[PDB]
């Protein structure tokens, strides 16, 4: 422990980026510690009420590395992922099932969509990659949406509904992130 | 292709997605034919056509992008959290469209077909080039439509009904997209 | 394991040392299963636990670490040429601790385990972790006691004799140790 | 040669990082040069009296290239060091042992233990790889020792013997890093 | 389009490296522009009059990707090009022959010899890699020639002729770079 | 070599270029042996000697070098497009020649050889070592000769018979050259 403040002390986890009363993630980048940019490494943890969901989404350039440390945790994950095929038809969009547990590891590539909902008052442990600057994209709820962010011009050109059923549905959930796991 | 002339000249782009409405082509990756490109072998080479009064439907790439255009008019739109970016692309016109965003472009008024260069710089399967779209296609549904009705009605509250009738169409020969506007 | 399901999803730890008063497991190398993996495929997930009362022997490592305690009361301590560091962990306290460094650890009275979580950052045989211990052990000698007599009683100019006691001995159960202190 | 002194002009040894009756060793870092840095190479070389040796010892970063420009060299070496492997038991310490001559290459791997013996006044030269900011960590001797660093309650734990044996045996050893081959 | 300057807007050519009436080449490097180094890319574009040729040439680490976007191009280029070989004898000093279209690419290598004539008021697109301070050193013409720049005395030495024979050829094409196809 | 053992110690390097007047032997890629020395496998280590009177003949290099005299008394030249650089080199005396640069070095006066090792720093393709000389040899033309009298008179303007003789010999025992100056 000791004193003498100065070479390569410490760090640790002071706010979340993300919190609600359904959960928390709290997360070093290399831009913000010292220590780190020289890795390439994301710092995160998380808090999650035995209640809530990460809200589909994904990490623009961040493979993320998560282990459980507490609880049990459902993700789920979706990708297409192996062109060293010839045209498209051939690979497809298959769906990571899967809930964790007290050692479980799971890796999150960089612009996969995933959520986990929690089956605990479940606390995780994740460690970013390639992590110079990612944006965490949201493609739901209130904040981080870049849907929301699609005009309404596009949106009809973009899904069947138009403005009106695109514009008003992601309007609907007035949460955020974390989200009401109220399973049905 | 595969084992054939180890040279530094391709003629043979692969074609992903095709219509008559518009193109996508990709080329071969670099080292595969010769194990004397084996430096760009995490690099990808895209063309990109079109023809007047179509906008490229939404999508998100997991690489970072380069984007020439090689003839025509274009106009580019990035987006994010806190708004959109919007700028009207031209001949040289070259653009960085860094890694994940959801982008969307179009092909203006002015007669005739787009042609893009696109240059991809990539990283999680290195060389490896993929985009995720948006929507729904004729065999290949969305990305959103891959968790379940669970996890889906969750994150909005609307059932699975109104979430699918609004997320979950085939737009027909579609990926590349034709308008009256 | 090997050529297994290409997943993001590992549950299997490998585990090198092992006796009843601690642990050391090494997840397998990211890649091993897929050809989806090849990124992070130099580098390596290290956990450690061991029971209150403890001392993680000396040794240093080839590669960069990254020490998370995912539960439990630490006590760190990274040795040089003039000096000592010292600092106490606690959970979430996450360290850096660079390739080469001989360090050691311990488990401080307040009752329970110490689980880390160790982030490895290699280079010298990429993803390849690797610890040289100081001292001698039931089935792994020292190191210092890979050369000979010859060349090591040149090296303090005390005997092979008076070298080796005090140098040579079979640490039972030992990497992990237990103390009264 | 000429006079225009400027365009990426030139580098030379100017002191020895070490220097004992019984040896030096020059050498530049990326750190001191200003090419260097840009190809991440320390630039050594080495003067050992027809008698020295190099006190046990590992480089933290850096796999040295060792080419015997003037001599003879006795090599030592140690390490363990293969793990695609399934447990430990399974890789060995096996002890590499070898001499050079007027046309010999070495490497030493980033954190393996080694020494070398003259055998001549001989002359080293080797090229540092990986090495922005490389220790040079020594196990013996009076200098750069590290294990000395290593405190009086934790030695005895950490071999038989305790604060007395180990505590003094590092203390006899008067020398530094080059030191008497004193041959038996 | 809009009006909002700021956020990492553009980038287009303004001057050719090199015009001459034969032709003209744009050329972006990451150390011009603020977007491109973060790729480690070369920006090129190029105007080749109905009859010009690029005069003999490389580049001392970039690796030129170049799709011929408007015409025709016969694309001569050398190379030794493969040591995996116990000796020299073995590889060759083999000519790439080939002449390009409306959808050719080719790439040529760091250190590779080629030239282009025009067969068409020609438009290329090329895409410049590893290119952090990268030479077009010009083995012909006027400028860029670094022939011309080998002296006198290590000239004779250095191919039969001596100040005389060779001094004087380089110095009998007054043009440049870009140079008349005079077909002959 | 190849399949043999896989060690930290070589000592057979492979000669290129040979004859009585001087040498220049290249050291095995370091991997091509072990599985072990995998990170420095694009580097190549290299040796030049020759004798008193010599001038190692007009080539660039596609790799960035490193020069070390291991004994001698040295005169290097680096050319490019507004100069010439001129530097006289020394035991120790060691230099950066980067990447393409056209070189030519000289051993003078005092008695004895120059023996010079060459560091190399691999980038085209990784490890691989590559010397285009200016000039004709033996059994290895020039490069300018690769191309056409059609794409090469058109480029001096003057024909491809003056061209030749001035461009097209067979330096006998030549890559290194002696004189009398």
């Amino acid at each position: 422990t000791l004193s003498s403040q100065d070479k390569p002390f410490n760090l640790r986890s002071r706010d979340p980026i993300y919190s609600n009363n359904y959960g928390k993630l709290y997360e070093i980048t290399p831009e913000k510690n010292s220590q780190l940019r020289d890795l390439d490494i994301l710092l995160n943890c998380l808090q999650m009420n035995e209640g809530a969901l990460f809200v589909p989404h994904y990490n623009s350039r961040a493979t993320v590395i998560l282990v459980a440390n507490e609880g049990r945790a459902e993700v789920e994950l979706v990708g297409l992922e192996q062109q060293q095929q010839q045209g498209l038809e051939s690979m497809q969009l298959r769906r990571y099932a899967a809930t964790l547990s007290e050692g479980d590891i799971i890796v999150i590539p960089s612009s996969f969509p995933v959520a986990l909902k929690a089956a605990s008052d479940l606390n995780m442990v994740g460690i970013g990659v390639n992590a110079e600057n990612n944006e965490r994209n949201f493609l739901a709820g209130h904040k981080e949406n870049v849907i929301r962010q699609i005009p309404r011009q596009v949106s009809d050109l973009t899904f069947p509904g138009s403005g009106e059923e695109v514009e008003e549905l992601l309007e609907n959930q007035k949460e955020s992130y974390f989200v009401d796991g109220q399973p049905r | 292709a595969q084992n054939n002339p180890y040279l530094f000249r391709s003629n043979k782009f692969l074609t992903l997605f095709k219509n008559q409405h518009g193109s996508l082509r990709l080329l071969q990756r670099f080292n595969e034919d010769t194990e004397k490109l084996e430096n760009l072998r995490d690099y990808r080479v895209l063309e990109y056509c079109s023809k007047p009064n179509t906008l490229l439907l939404p999508h998100h790439s997991d690489s970072d992008l380069l984007v020439l255009v090689l003839e025509g008019q274009a106009i580019l739109v990035l987006v994010n959290p806190d708004g959109r970016d919007t700028y009207k692309l031209d001949q040289g016109d070259a653009i960085k469209i860094q890694a994940g965003t959801p982008f969307y472009l179009i092909n203006p008024d002015n007669n005739q077909n787009l042609r893009i260069l696109k240059f991809a710089i990539t990283f999680r399967r290195p060389g490896t080039v993929e985009d995720f779209f948006l929507s729904s296609t004729k065999r290949l549904p969305s990305y959103l439509s891959a968790f379940s009705k669970n996890f889906l009605e969750a994150s909005y509250d609307s059932p699975y009904d109104e979430i699918e009738q609004t997320l979950l169409q085939e737009e027909q020969e579609g990926v590349i997209v034709k308008m009256p506007k």
